[PDB]
């Protein structure tokens, strides 16, 4: 998740 | 019946139609759908995907939009969904009609206004426990942190505190977005990196120290997911100063009897954002200045009043609206 | 020790009261002062400060704990307190346009098409600092004076109207002097 | 006093903001304000030109939107304003992000629904009086009709009817400029030129006839500014054809008397557009039910009862909306 | 000849009355008889025009004068005219249908990596062909609905309730026996 | 003017 990096 | 505790259990749009047919705006409100409506159709024309993907999903966002429950969750939601559907289009923006990178501005505004470069003097000396400590808070916790403020906002506050929740977390990323394309910048790592030169946007990014916790634990978890993000020079305003001030001013405004642990929450987070030198002070300040702004808005305004009686939401019996004319210590000489 | 005009504002852009911007000016000042907090961490991680940043982190905590006392007592105002406060607030004031000056000295003195177009100019730059340092001066000085006008009408009221070890003495005898001088210039 | 006659004689932006205080919207306004919102705010981040211009534009006509004579005609003329920031925005949209030529369907719509290529037949035969015959509505009247229309409306229509005209020539012409972008088609002076086969928006446009104009009055008139348009496969549906319909409709509309010289002017454009090999007759016809529709709509709604018996605007002493309920011959048993 | 159940709408799509509607449509046929005008201009022009072209093109005129004497009395029904403009207007839909099929006949008888996708494919020109025939086919059909619906309920009412050279006899007997036919179909 | 061309 690219967002504000999480996994994916 | 208890309507103030309970959702809405109705599915039929027809409701929703002649709730728009009573309802009564006023230039707030005007503004608030335009500039809403303007973005998620900007979206819509923009952020190159295929017509029919685009179509389904917004028909669906629609009907999801419509329909009572549905339409009271996802309809206060809007604000948020307008904040992602423009981050991941303006991704999509085109290299050379977005503003050039300033190097210089924020450690300028930093080391003039706070003293010295505060994120290479936390990042002076670092370990392992220390690359722990911030990985928690800027990667775990930031990421799990808005749903359990909403469930625990939801259950133990008052009844109707999550549309304010979902207003202000919306309108404070939007305008930390808008913000970050208007003036971009680049991040301390930038300046350890290549020092003062000029930048430009075909680069990539750095992790910081998510490398250093990469090569901990063994992955590659950070390096490539950093080294190919489009937000490089999004470092003005902070989000994640933004996200936690938000996050713990609901947590002091609904909890206000445990308050000293938030606040050391939030600490915790902004020396682990300047520990891993992703961020000057400046920019953390600017992300909690708008937050505590925008919280203000939102709390002296269509936030309610917290009781400290009532154990959690459904056993509250009231909606209550705050009133600045009469709880003003300059009152009107009632006494 | 004498009258003076004085003029202030009584609201904050004209669409606020006094208390509301009181409790936000409070807070955006409390804030920026964590930033001496993260400069007594500077003690512990090694990196060499000299003097002048030592006085400005520790003024900074100083003038944080005074401030806190001010956010707590917002809702309810005790003459006493927010008089120190304000005549603080205007020491700080000066300090910080001392030190604003000083550290902007420090920093001055201790420092194809399309790529060339994607990089700022100089100009901008130093056009983009003195923009954002000054409008942070200018509201400063307007934080300033919501803070002076809201000591005065304070002052022109009822209720709020004011009337151990070395510690308590001390502070007390610092409000009541701080109060006796905000009563000179605002009444 | 005859305030129905007069226009807006204040000049204070404050009785206008009391007027969005007072005013009451339905879900037509709702679409309405933010369908138009949406699109202006999408043309300004769009639309590349210097932000200074820009900020400055929008700033003269939200100024010029909220004083109450300006703010009248002005905010009236909205969706006229809408129509040409889109069209010159289209004009900036990018070369692959729009959908495909369609070179074949026109001519087989054409064919099929209407005998032959009309186009064909009214250019089999040409000389230098029907050069002159097409040039006139084509060129001249086409861009002088909108502002006759608008003065003849205003003095001898009655008060209110140039809103209902502004409204529907703005929508007619959006909805039009919509349907263009969408779906592009090839004129038929490309299928005299080239033939049959496929287009692509690298090649330049062609005048047709305005060519033979050209070489008539020696200029150069319209060789180079047709070869150098954006809106070479623009051709469906007509704008010629819509506004011409538009024009004539609401002259019938207002002149009740004098109709047939109205139907005569529209059979000479159309004949015209077809003359020059500048549209198909379908282009035409979806152009002419587009605005007949359109037309339909804005007077059985916000366009007012003509009087007969009255000179001009300033002889109405009221204001008299059409009545569907009553109106009907399928009535309710009133005798 | 008999009864016959027939189901018809009363609004068009739902939300508007069926003598506006009935205008619309009317409007909306007899701009598409404007072609057939133009036709009798490709006479003048030079362009050869053959038998089945010319049928159409005058029973486009043909067609086009009646259904304008429907337009003229659109706000004030009269029995006679109504029944013979939908029953002209159910002949005129079998003629469209057959004059549809021998058109496209006759049309289908007588017919870098970036440029390549600029240009439409032919699966999706002939997707476009078959929907704006079709969906003029059944606009066609939906319209003579509307027409009929109109008339049988211009039948079940009061007022509305039909009660010189060969040129009027011919007419009136038109439309005295075309109302016969209508009657019984509807009615 | 090239809008739906005049002189500029």
């Amino acid at each position: 998740i690219v967002l504000x990096v999480f996994f994916p | 019946n208890c309507h103030v505790a309970d959702l809405e259990t109705s599915l039929d749009p027809h409701q929703t139609l002649l709730k728009v047919q009573k309802y009564k705006p006023a230039l707030s409100d005007w503004v608030h759908y335009i500039f809403l409506g303007s973005i998620m159709l900007f979206v819509f024309i923009t952020n190159p995907a295929p017509w029919i993907f685009k179509i389904l999903f917004y028909c669906f966002l629609g009907t999801l939009f419509i329909i009572p429950a549905t339409s009271q969750f996802f309809f206060n939601a809007l604000p948020i969904l307008t904040w992602v559907a423009l981050y991941f289009t303006s991704s999509y923006f085109p290299d050379d009609r977005r503003p050039p990178i300033t190097v210089k501005v924020l450690p300028a505004v930093e080391t003039i206004l706070y003293g010295d470069n505060l994120s290479d003097i936390l990042a002076t000396s670092t370990n392992s426990f220390l690359d722990i400590l911030a990985w928690l808070p800027y990667g775990l916790f930031h990421f799990g942190a808005p749903f359990v403020v909403a469930a625990i906002l939801f259950v133990f506050g008052p009844p109707t505190v999550l549309q304010g929740y979902a207003f202000a977390f919306g309108y404070m990323n939007l305008f930390g977005v808008i913000m970050q394309n208007v003036f971009p910048a680049a991040p301390p790592w930038y300046k350890i990196l290549y020092g003062l030169q000029s930048a430009n946007y075909d680069m990539h990014g750095s992790p910081g120290g998510l490398a250093r916790i990469d090569k901990l634990l063994g992955i590659n978890m950070y390096t490539t997911a950093f080294s190919n993000s489009s937000v490089i020079f999004g470092a003005f305003p902070s989000l994640h100063s933004g996200c936690a001030t938000m996050e713990a001013l609901f947590f002091c405004y609904c909890f206000p009897k445990l308050k000293p642990l938030f606040i050391a929450y939030v600490c915790w987070l902004w020396w682990s954002t300047m520990y891993l030198t992703h961020h000057y002070f400046v920019d953390l300040m600017a992300g909690s200045v708008l937050s505590y702004v925008i919280f203000q808005y939102t709390k002296y305004t269509h936030l309610p009043i917290v009781d400290t009686s009532l154990f959690c939401r459904w056993s509250y019996t009231s909606i209550e609206k705050y009133d600045i004319s009469k709880s003003d210590p300059l009152a009107a000489d009632s006494n | 020790m004498r009258s003076s005009l004085l003029t202030l504002p009584k609201s904050f852009l004209g669409f606020m009261p006094l208390y509301l911007a009181v409790e936000i000016v409070l807070g955006i000042s409390i804030l920026n002062k964590c930033s001496g907090a993260y400069g007594i961490l500077a003690l512990f991680t090694g990196h060499p400060l000299d003097f002048m940043q030592w006085i400005a982190y520790l003024w900074s905590v100083f003038t944080l704990i005074v401030f806190s006392q001010g956010l707590y007592l917002i809702h309810k105002p005790n003459l006493l307190v927010f008089s120190q406060i304000c005549v603080l607030y205007t020491i700080d004031t000066i300090s910080t346009c001392f030190f604003t000056l000083w550290f902007t000295t420090q920093w001055f003195t201790l420092e194809g098409i399309d790529i060339s177009k994607q990089s700022a100019t100089e100009s901008y730059e130093y056009t983009m600092t003195i923009l954002i340092t000054l409008v942070s001066l200018i509201f400063r000085f307007y934080f300033n004076f919501i803070l002076a006008s809201f000591v005065q009408e304070l002052l022109h009221h009822p209720k709020y109207l004011v009337d151990k070890p070395i510690w308590k003495r001390l502070w007390a005898k610092s409000q009541k002097g701080c109060y006796k001088l905000c009563k000179n210039l605002l009444e």
